[PDB]
């Protein structure tokens, strides 16, 4: 009884984790966004110097 | 954090479009200035 109560609590925790992770997976990645932000920042600095 | 990076990337896209608009218009202005200079040279004793 005690182990199955703990098991259902851990199952609820896993379902909360999956519920947040599915919403996060509707958004694009993190590191690729950092790479394209670095590229856009370099291009914006070059365009600002040209302007 | 992904929300912040997505919104800041959209802001950087808008800023890059503005830099391109400034540059295009700026280039046109420069071209006009060159024509004006040419006209002045033609007008140009000495």
């Amino acid at each position: 009884k005690k182990q199955i109560l703990q098991a259902k609590r851990i199952r609820k925790n896993r379902q909360e984790y999956d519920a947040l992770a599915k919403v996060i997976q509707h958004h694009p990645d993190r590191h690729e966004t950092l790479k394209e932000l670095e590229a856009l920042g370099k291009e914006l600095e070059h365009l600002s110097h040209i302007k | 954090q992904r929300k912040r990076l997505a919104e800041k990337y959209r802001e950087c896209l808008s800023n890059k479009e503005k830099i391109l608009k400034e540059i295009e218009v700026k280039k046109e202005y420069l071209s006009s200035l060159q024509p004006r200079l040419n006209s002045i040279m033609q007008a140009s004793v000495q």
